[PDB]
């Protein structure tokens, strides 16, 4: 039941379905009633009831392999908590963008865009697979 | 109590005291170099010695004094000298990179051919012959010494280590005196830059080694070395044998070969 | 000779967590913090 | 190779002390000899300003700044030729 | 000169608790408080130094 | 040509390195210099782990060549076996300095 | 007896989802950043000589 | 005269990305040709392919600092 | 008693500890410097002012990740912590020059940072090429305080380098064959050996710097007959051993992580990974003119290096392959230290592969000082060594203090870090490939979006590294102290308890030779 | 030039940019398989609770995945190398024309007839005309021939700089003291841009490359027009 | 009251992994003959038919015309 | 691994403090510099 | 190696040693579910005998559980197995994992 620290060097417990039976008993100290089982157990065990057999088995071992292989509700947690803080590094963004960043080259502006993007085309920027291989010539206008 | 036979050594200020001494060095160069002030570089210097004095008289205490270096301990004291020499030839091996890339591919400026237009070397016939044989020599007196500290023989010991020594200061004061005669100077191109770099710390490494060897010479006239336990003795040889072999390669290449 | 054990083999006192989220703060804050005021120093010389 | 001479029985102390003696030393004295001979100051060579040679890219952090570490007049010509 | 080694080791195998560095005796603890000073020291005026360094001089 | 005046361990040999020197001469291996060799390490034939404190950390290489070591603490009282292969150690307890 | 996460999960998924989602499409359409996007398919070319 | 020159042709003494020495080479060339033919009472052409080549090869820079150093007598080649 | 312990220790946990410290707390100065980077670059124009600045930042970012935060916190740190306690060695052998080399370190950075404190600070690339980093475009005392910096640094790995070689070559159990160490500590002295043999070269280097910029000698300078080339020759023969020790220890650790928990008592291949982590030592010295594609070299020189570099691909195949097969049939346990190897070895091969095409010196023409060698580096520095370097913390933290992390939250901090570093650094394969130059503080209109994406990615690693901070506060801060391990009967560092006492092993594990 | 939102190399321009793309093509075929693999691997490695936990031979598995590995990097070095030495082979030039890098900016010298040489600047971008790049014109730009071998040589008066244009291939680094050689051979006329690439200080972002080929004709009286 | 067929009780690991590399060599030749279609000769595709007949004065012709030169107006 | 309980339970209130103030330690400082960056660009 | 029969028989008469103690059952076990298999039902009914005569009831229950488990997903297996090993389950007065409760989470 009980381990202690200053017990590390000493055969301990493990629940592992690779190593089923560990090199210690779950429970080493036992009750009268707990001796009477031991006891019983070393006659017939189609004398011993379930609650008995049970008993044993806990006495033996901590968790069965059942509740040892449990699966659990973390990765929602995992998962939420991980969206949380990557919507919180938004946060971030959105301050740095108000505060810290000026504005952005006039080359960007949707005029200034739109004549580059004519003098790209002018100077075939990109011709065989880019972009002005996406642009149709002989129509004026974006290939469909 | 322990069961092993290694040394657990007591708590020490002179690592801390080593490491700041660094930084005083360092930083002082930085304030000589920049700012003209010498006096964080003096401060530096002085506890780097005061440092390398302490630390290594704790060794001696340690061992002579204490018995702590059992044969494993030697033994790992033999693998860290081994490294350390291996270390600083790696180190060298950078300077001689340095010197065969100039000079195997002389550039314009240089007049495209080594020396360069310029540039007279010295005779390697003459002093730097002269220094060749000198640690050569030393090389073989200092197998003497070794010889009779085995044979537990003390005078003559003394007698070998002290002609070792006596030789390392000869090469000492003739690289000075070659080094006030030489009509070139550091500030002589890429021939000045590698000749004097590279002799230069050879030259920094033969003082270190004559020093430990004038440590060795004290602490055989105080008896600290038996016949069979003497690893500083060792060490101080091995790191000799390095000076005279770093000599032999700055010979044939820079004297010779480069002039 | 020394203290042995959990909380005892580290160079700062974990004994009180609220005084140790102070240290840590100070510690990797300061950290943190030195290459902005580097930055800031630089821009306020030229 | 071998060299030209024996022993080889016991490397020991006593023949160390036989190569000092025997060899290395005479060979120190030889070339020592050798040297304190071949010496005598050779004629400085004319100064001619060669821009790969007497570099300088910034003082020297000692004197003048302008004079290498160990400077010797007779030999040692500054950016501007020899000295006086 | 004669071999005073054993003198030494009685010294050093003293049980007295102090650590090698300190275990000379007087003068040990006077070599090691010019050492630490001398670092110390050095080292807050090598930080006074950068201070200085660290700002124009126009 | 030759003469004396230079220590010898025996003379001048102190502390721990003193101990490992006298100890080789008698055969002793109190400070654990040397590799011991296995008995056949059954039930009946233990390999004999000495100890100054009441367990030992023991190291087993099953067969040999492995590059895997088993390691394990050994306490004083009945033989333990190694968990992978089942050689038997017997702690012996005490002593080294008298 | 049930956990941290078997009381919690479900919330702590949906809300940081939820979260995540509005910051990041609000970061991305409503404060002005610049993408620049691909000229190809959204903008007219237009006279510059 | 056997001329007609574009650019300087591929020379298989200096086949590599650098080509500092080629430069440098034809340089010292004319200028050695040049001194040769003006010397024994002879014809600068005849150095004329060196001088073409060096002209196309080496930065402006190099060539003129080289012809200040041949005129100050620090030039460090040998012509 | 305070002083005593943690100013003059002889004892390797404690200075493992003080090398721990040391690095998290370089690793938040070089967090810090990369967010610097990326809000200059994460919109179009000028943020801080001009390439000196950027670029002081930006060396600043290698100098502090490289030598400050990864070497400590690899060989310092864990080094020091484990390597004893795996050979069950008393101590290292030189416990005393051991505390002088992590006291060099704080030195070394002060150094650092004054450099960039001073003048207009160090802005030449953490490769410090002259002539920009020569005294007349770089005047001034912040590269000699550079140059300083790292020579404190090299000082201190090579002394740290002959103490992890004598303990390992001297101080295993008389029994143990070298063949019996286990792999974090091979790859420990493999990272030595390196070390012992590349920093020396490194050092004369920028000494002939120091002397060029100083001494008025001309090793670099065309002028005195000196050659800038020859400096890149001098630096990259130390610099690609150095990627080398980056990445080896963390092999190492990978190997015990996944060995660990992948419930095996052993890795797949043993001598296959000693034979793998030897020979990737070996070629990394045979291949640094791979950094020096485009500086005009002979075409069979550029052949002979590509080739070369290749090769180095088949025994890190087989240790990535050794890696799956170690998980191959294992009963795993998904906890975070063991998320964090996986993310490794994936992530590492990415950048592995990226690595062998700059290895074409063909495509280097064109992808040299690009945006596509940064995501190259990054993956296996930003993915690869840090990946490690937290398995290793996340794995190890219960043995060095007694207690142990939050799982949940560690599983948090993975999962944020995962998407901020793959954000940060995969869209930089596409800046690289389209012309993206290195060490600029702004770029051409078209690359505004990849730097955008870029930009935000390092935002949410900076969210990742301050929950960090915060775990391991809540794990001191909760006191849950540890009770068992599992498989101590193959991990030898655990035997004796969390944390182990100060003095381990006094005596001797007893180990026959049968 | 590059366009927004790239994902890789800017369309080729000459013959041995187009090799590079065909010879990424195939070397980005087995990154994807070799990563995706691993992956795979992982994952299945992951996804089962079948155990097997006892000492495993490994001297069998070792040989495929050594041999493997080393079949592709012959498949990759060998058209590697092909290209590699493609890209040395003799050509005979039209044309050299020399660039000089500068603390920031480009000079130029076609100094095979006439002595022809001037400074390349980029253009401020408070002075752009309306449809032109940030960071990417220069006032003059380098006038090439078209169609033709040219030889560039490159080097530097100051600092390192490296001169590229990724549409051609090219980058060769500009050191002082050092003339290093490149041949450049455009398919097609137009405006091909590049930027400095190694650090070369404050300006190191700001000092870009453009090219204008066009037919010799128009080259040859450019020239004459420039002296 | 029927018993249960003795299963296959040996190899359960080996024989899945067997199958699944199985697998992954398949989809990777898939992965080969997709990429060398959709990827490789797509990009040889366009780079032959872009030149089969294409005009270099035509298009430095209109580049002229459209302004963009410094050296040819 | 197994462990013990907290020895001093850290609650979820408590995590929100440590939280809160180590992002403040690492925020706060940055931002002023950030914010305060046209300020010193020209002065 | 060896033969399946070969293996099997080795197992069989590991666990039938009359004197096997305590160490050695649960030696035989943790090395056992080691391998790629899930044990014949021979094999584990030797095992639940040694268990009998070590007058261990909860490691004959821990027996069936690691059998189930080691079959993995393949759910026809432990099923089989219990059927086979009906007869010794009734005479040893062995209940299942199942019969206990403790396939229950
Ligand atoms: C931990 C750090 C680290 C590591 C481990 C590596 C590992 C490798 N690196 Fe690199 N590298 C850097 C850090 C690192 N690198 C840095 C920092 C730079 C920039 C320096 C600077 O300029 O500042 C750089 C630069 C760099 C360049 C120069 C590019 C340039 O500047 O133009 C090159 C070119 O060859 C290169 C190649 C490689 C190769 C081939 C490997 C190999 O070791 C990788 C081998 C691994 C694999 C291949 C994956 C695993 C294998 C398999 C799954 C088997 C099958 C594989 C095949 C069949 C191919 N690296
Ligand atoms: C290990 C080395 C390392 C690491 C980890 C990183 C991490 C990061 N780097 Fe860095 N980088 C380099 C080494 C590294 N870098 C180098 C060598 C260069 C080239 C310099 C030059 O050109 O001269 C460079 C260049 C470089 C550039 C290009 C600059 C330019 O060309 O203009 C950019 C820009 O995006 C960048 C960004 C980042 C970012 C966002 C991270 C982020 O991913 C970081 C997020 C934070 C962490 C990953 C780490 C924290 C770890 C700890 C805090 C320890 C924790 C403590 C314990 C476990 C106890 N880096
Ligand atoms: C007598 C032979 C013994 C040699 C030692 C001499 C004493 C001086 C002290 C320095 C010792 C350091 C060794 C190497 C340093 C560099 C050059 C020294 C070689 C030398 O002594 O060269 C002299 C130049 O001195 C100069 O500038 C020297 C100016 C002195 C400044 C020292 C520079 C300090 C540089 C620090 C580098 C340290 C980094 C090393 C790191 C090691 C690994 C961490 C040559 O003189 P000259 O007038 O040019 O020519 C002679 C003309 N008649
Ligand atoms: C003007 C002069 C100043 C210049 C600066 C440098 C100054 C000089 C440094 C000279 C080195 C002195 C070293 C003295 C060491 C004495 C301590 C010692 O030698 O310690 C010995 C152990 O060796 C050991 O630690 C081995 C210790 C090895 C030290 C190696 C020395 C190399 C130092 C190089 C530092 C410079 C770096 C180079 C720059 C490029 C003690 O063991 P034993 O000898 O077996 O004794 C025990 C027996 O008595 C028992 O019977
Ligand atoms: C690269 C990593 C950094 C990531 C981004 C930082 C995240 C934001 C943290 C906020 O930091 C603060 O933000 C303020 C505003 O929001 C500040 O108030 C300033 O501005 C005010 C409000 O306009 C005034 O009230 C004050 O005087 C004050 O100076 C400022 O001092 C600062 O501490
Ligand atoms: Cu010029 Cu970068
Ligand atoms: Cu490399
Ligand atoms: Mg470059
Ligand atoms: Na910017
Ligand atoms: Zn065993």
């Amino acid at each position: 039941s009980v381990v202690k620290s200053e017990d590390y060097a000493l055969p301990s417990y493990v629940d592992r379905r690779d190593y089923p039976l560990p090199d210690v008993a779950h429970v080493k100290n036992l009750s009268a009633s707990q001796k009477a089982l031991k006891e019983k157990e070393k006659a017939s065990w189609s004398s011993l009831s379930i609650d008995e057999k049970v008993e044993l088995y806990r006495l033996k071992f901590k968790e069965s392999f059942a509740e040892m292989n449990r699966s659990t509700n973390e990765w929602k947690t995992v998962v939420g908590a991980a969206m949380f803080f990557i919507g919180f590094t938004a946060l971030l963004l959105i301050w740095e963008k108000h505060y810290v960043y000026g504005p952005i080259p006039h080359t960007f502006e949707e005029e200034w865009v739109a004549k580059q993007t004519k003098r790209m085309l002018d100077m075939k920027v990109a011709p065989i697979q880019g972009f002005s291989a996406k642009w149709d010539y002989d129509k004026n206008e974006w290939k469909k | 109590h322990q069961t092993h036979a290694y040394h657990m050594v007591n708590p020490s200020p002179w690592p801390l005291t080593g490491a700041l001494s660094a930084l005083l060095m360092t930083s002082g160069l930085t304030m000589w170099f920049h700012f003209n002030s010498m006096t964080l570089l003096m401060i530096g210097l002085t506890t780097n010695m005061l440092t390398m004095y302490q630390w290594w008289r704790d060794v001696i205490r340690e061992s002579t004094f204490q018995g702590h270096h059992t044969p494993a301990v030697q033994k790992g004291l033999r693998y860290g000298m081994i490294l350390f020499i291996i270390s600083e030839v790696l180190f060298f091996t950078g300077f001689f990179w340095a010197f065969y890339h100039s000079s195997l591919a002389p550039t314009p400026e240089l007049g495209g051919c080594w020396p360069p237009t310029g540039i007279h070397p010295l005779n390697p016939l003459e002093v730097p012959l002269l220094n060749t044989s000198v640690l050569l020599a030393s090389g073989v007196s200092i197998t003497w010494a070794h010889h009779s500290l085995m044979e537990g023989d003390r005078k003559h010991m003394l007698q070998a280590l002290f002609i070792t020594i006596t030789l390392g200061v000869y090469f000492t004061l003739l690289q000075a005196s070659e080094y006030y005669e030489a009509p070139f100077t550091i500030s002589d191109g890429v021939y000045g830059s590698t000749f004097f770099v590279a002799t230069g710390f050879h030259g920094l490494h033969v003082i270190i080694g004559s020093t430990f060897l004038i440590v060795c010479f004290f602490r055989q006239l105080k008896f600290h070395f038996t016949s069979n336990h003497h690893f500083g003795f060792e060490a101080a040889a091995w790191y000799w044998h390095f000076v005279d072999v770093v000599w032999l390669f700055l010979y044939v290449s820079i004297y010779w070969w480069g002039s | 000779h020394y203290e042995e054990g959990p909380g005892k083999n580290i160079p700062f006192s974990v004994e009180n967590k609220w005084r140790l989220l102070a240290m840590m703060t100070l510690f990797f804050g300061s950290g943190f913090a030195a290459p902005f005021f580097i930055v800031r120093h630089q821009l306020l010389k030229k | 190779a071998s060299a030209a001479k024996g022993d080889h029985g016991g490397t020991g102390a006593r023949t160390w002390r036989f190569l000092t003696f025997g060899l290395a030393l005479p060979s120190v004295a030889l070339c020592t000899l050798n040297s304190w001979l071949h010496s005598g100051h050779r004629e400085r060579p004319a100064f001619i300003p060669y821009h790969h040679l007497r570099i300088r890219t910034k003082p020297f952090s000692w004197g003048d700044g302008n004079h290498t570490f160990f400077h010797n007049p007779r030999v040692n010509p500054l950016p501007t030729g020899y000295e006086k | 000169f004669e071999n005073r080694v054993a003198e030494k080791q009685k010294l050093f195998q003293e049980d007295n608790g102090l650590p090698v560095h300190l275990k000379g005796g007087a003068t040990d603890n006077i070599l090691y408080r010019v050492t630490m000073t001398l670092c110390l020291g050095g080292t807050l005026y090598s930080l006074y130094c950068l201070g200085w360094a660290s700002f124009p001089h126009k | 040509a030759s003469g004396g005046g230079v220590p010898t361990d025996e003379e001048q040999a102190t502390g721990l390195e003193r101990e490992v020197m006298l100890a080789a001469r008698k055969g002793q291996d109190p400070y654990n210099i040397l590799a011991p060799k296995a008995t056949s390490g059954t039930k009946e034939d233990p390999n004999l782990v000495p100890s100054i404190t009441n367990k030992r950390i023991v190291g087993c290489i099953c067969e040999e060549d492995n590059s895997t070591v088993i390691w394990f603490w050994l306490h004083k009282g009945e033989a333990q076996r190694c968990p992978s292969c089942g050689t038997h150690y017997k702690l012996v307890p005490h002593q080294l300095a008298h | 007896a049930p956990d941290f996460h078997d009381k919690y999960g479900n919330a702590v998924l949906a809300s940081g989802a939820t979260f995540c989602v509005a910051v990041w499409v609000y970061m991305a359409t409503q404060i002005g950043i610049e993408w620049n996007p691909s000229p190809v398919g959204r903008v007219t070319p237009k006279e510059w000589r | 005269k056997i001329k007609n020159y574009q650019t300087a042709p591929f020379d298989s003494r200096f086949p590599n990305q650098n080509q500092t020495r080629n430069c440098w080479q034809n340089y010292l060339d004319f200028h050695r040709c040049e001194k040769a033919m003006t010397a024994k009472g002879g014809d600068v052409s005849v150095c004329e392919w060196y001088r073409r080549v060096y002209k196309s090869l080496c930065p402006i820079s190099w060539v003129s600092t080289w012809d200040d150093r041949r005129a100050e007598g620090t030039f460090p080649g040998k012509i | 008693m305070f002083i005593n312990r943690w100013l003059f220790s002889t004892n390797h946990k404690d200075i493992g500890t003080l090398y721990l410290l040391f690095g998290a707390w370089a690793g938040m100065v070089g967090t810090a410097l990369s967010l610097l980077i990326r809000a200059e670059l994460g919109q179009p124009g000028t943020l801080l002012g001009d390439d000196q600045i950027y670029n002081v930042v930006v060396t600043a970012h290698a100098f502090v990740m490289i030598f400050f935060m990864v070497m400590p916190i690899m060989i310092g740190g864990f080094g020091n912590w484990l390597v004893p306690l795996m050979i069950g060695a008393p101590d290292m052998a030189f416990p005393r020059m051991n505390n002088m080399s992590f006291w060099l370190l704080p030195p070394s950075f002060l150094l650092l940072l004054a450099s960039s404190m001073v003048e207009a600070g160090a802005g030449t690339g953490w490769t410090v090429y002259p002539p920009l980093a020569g005294n007349l475009a770089h005047a001034g005392a912040s590269v000699d305080l550079t140059i300083f910096s790292l020579h404190l640094a090299g000082v201190s790995s090579i002394l740290g380098a002959i103490n992890f070689i004598t303990t390992i070559i001297n101080m295993k159990p008389p029994a143990m064959s070298q063949y019996q160490t286990p792999l974090f500590v091979w790859s420990v002295m493999i990272t030595a050996v390196l070390l012992l043999l590349s920093l020396p070269v490194l050092a004369a280097g920028i000494t002939m710097l120091l002397t060029d910029r100083n001494l008025n000698t001309t090793f670099f300078d065309p002028a005195g007959g000196g050659d800038p080339i020859l400096y890149q020759h001098l630096f990259w023969f130390f610099g690609h051993p150095e990627v080398y020790i980056l990445i080896l220890p963390g092999f190492g650790m990978i190997s015990h992580i996944v060995t660990y928990y992948s419930g095996k008592k052993e890795p797949f291949g043993y001598m296959g990974m000693v034979w793998a982590m030897m020979s990737i030592g070996f070629l990394g010295f045979i291949v640094w003119a791979h950094h020096m594609f485009t500086v005009g070299m002979d075409v069979d020189t550029r052949a002979y290096f590509t080739s070369a570099t290749m090769i180095i691909a088949i025994p890190t195949g087989v240790k990535v392959f050794s890696w799956l097969a170690t998980l191959h049939g294992g009963n795993i346990k998904w906890s975070p230290a063991m998320m964090w190897a996986l993310g490794f070895i994936f992530l590492f091969t990415v950048g592995g592969l990226t690595g062998i095409v700059l290895a074409n010196s063909s495509l280097d023409i064109v992808l040299h000082d690009t945006y596509y060698v940064v995501a190259h580096f990054h993956y296996v520095l930003s993915m690869g060594a840090v990946f490690a370097i937290m398995g290793g913390f996340v794995h190890w933290f219960p043995l060095f203090s007694g207690y142990t992390l939050n799982d949940t939250w560690a599983k948090i901090h993975f999962a944020i870090m995962f998407v901020g570093v793959n954000m940060t650094f995969f869209p930089q394969h596409f800046l690289g490939l389209s012309g993206m130059p290195r060490r600029y503080s702004d770029y051409p209109d078209a690359y505004t979006m990849w730097n955008t994406i870029s930009s935000m990615g390092s935002f949410i690693s900076l969210t990742a590294v301050m929950l960090m901070v915060f775990i391991i506060w809540e794990a001191f801060a909760s006191k849950r102290e540890v009770l068992t391990v599992d498989l101590t009967t193959t991990n030898l560092e655990w035997l004796n308890g969390c944390p182990p006492p100060y003095h381990t092993f006094e005596e001797p594990t007893y180990v026959n030779l049968k | 030039m590059a366009y927004p939102m790239q994902l890789g190399f800017q369309d080729a321009t000459s013959p041995i940019m187009e090799e590079l793309l065909h010879f990424h093509d195939h070397t980005l075929m087995i990154v994807f398989l070799i990563s995706s693999l691993v992956l795979y691997i992982i994952s299945l490695m992951l996804t089962t609770k079948l155990t097997h936990t006892s000492t495993m031979d490994a001297q069998e598995v070792e040989t495929i995945w050594t041999i493997l590995p080393a079949i592709i990097l012959i498949l990759i070095a060998l058209p590697s190398l092909r290209i590699l030495y493609m890209m040395d082979e003799i050509n005979n030039p039209s044309l050299t024309v020399k660039t000089m890098g500068h603390q920031w900016y480009w000079s130029y010298e076609y100094t095979d007839y006439e002595d022809l040489s001037f400074d390349s600047y980029m253009i401020p971008t408070s002075e752009l005309k309306p449809g032109e790049l940030r960071l990417l014109e220069v006032d003059n730009r380098v006038v090439l021939p078209m169609e033709m071998t040219i030889r560039m040589l490159v080097s530097s008066e100051d600092v390192l700089h490296s001169w590229a244009v990724p549409s051609l291939g090219l980058k060769t680094d500009a050191i002082p003291g050092r003339l290093n050689q490149t041949t450049l051979m455009s398919s097609r006329p137009g405006l091909y841009y590049g930027q400095c690439s190694e650090i070369c200080g404050s300006n190191h972002s700001f000092m870009p490359i453009v090219l204008e080929l066009v037919p010799l004709k128009y080259f040859e009286k450019w020239s004459a027009s420039m002296l | 009251s029927t018993a249960l067929a003795k299963p296959q009780m040996r190899g359960l690991l080996a024989r899945r992994l067997r199958f699944h590399i199985v697998g992954a060599f398949m989809v990777s030749l898939g992965f080969a003959t997709f990429y060398k279609f959709a990827v490789a000769e797509k990009r040889k595709k366009a780079y032959a038919d872009f030149y089969r007949n294409y005009d270099s004065m035509k298009d430095f012709e209109e580049m002229r015309k459209a302004g963009i030169f410094q050296s040819a107006k | 691994i197994t462990a013990k309980p907290a020895k001093t339970p850290t609650s979820p209130k408590e995590q929100a403090i440590g939280l809160s103030v180590t992002f403040l330690s690492f925020l706060l400082p940055a931002g002023w510099v950030l914010y305060h960056l046209d300020n010193y660009k020209k002065s | 190696h060896e033969t399946d029969e070969e293996f099997d028989a080795r197992w069989v008469t590991y666990f039938n040693k009359p004197d096997i103690d305590a160490w050695e059952l649960r030696k035989g076990m943790n090395t056992l579910v080691g391998y790629d298999l899930v044990p014949e039902p021979k094999i584990i009914d030797a095992a639940l005998r040694a268990c009998r005569r070590l007058n261990d009831f909860a490691s004959a229950v821990r027996i069936l559980e690691v059998v189930k488990d080691k079959a993995g997903p393949h759910k026809e297996i432990y099923p089989y197995v219990i059927q086979e090993l009906r007869p010794t389950l009734n005479e040893l007065g062995i209940s299942t994992p199942e019969e206990l409760g403790l396939d229950k989470v």
